[PDB]
């Protein structure tokens, strides 16, 4: 049922927590008044869009932070690197 | 199976493997 059921071990805290290491790991926040700014928004919204996605794809928190970490990973080592 | 290649691949690149012990420790 639900999200896979797994749901019920990702609370709301957790998933925004995980946005936030998403959004630190593609760019590090200096302070968090820097979400303000339309080009950090934008990280926020992808970060967000990512997180969704893979919540909504993995049948497991296993699987999710799989896939979580296995991105800011691409992000740097496949993308920039 | 993509699973499978990046997993199999990356777990071959242990940054992967600190970055999952440190998402593990950071979030929740």
């Amino acid at each position: 049922g639900v999200r896979k059921g797994w749901h019920e071990h990702v609370t709301q805290d957790l998933r925004s927590h995980l946005v936030h290491k998403l959004v630190q790991a593609i760019f590090p926040t200096p302070d968090p008044a820097a979400l303000k700014d339309r080009r950090m928004e934008n990280l926020v919204a992808y970060a967000k869009k990512v997180e969704g996605d893979m919540y909504e794809s993995a049948n497991s928190r296993d699987e999710y932070y799989h896939l979580l970490a296995e991105k800011i990973y691409k992000i740097q080592k496949e993308l920039e690197e | 199976t993509d699973s499978q290649k990046r997993r199999e691949i990356l777990s071959r690149r242990p940054s992967y493997r600190k970055i999952l012990n440190d998402l593990s420790s950071d979030a929740p």
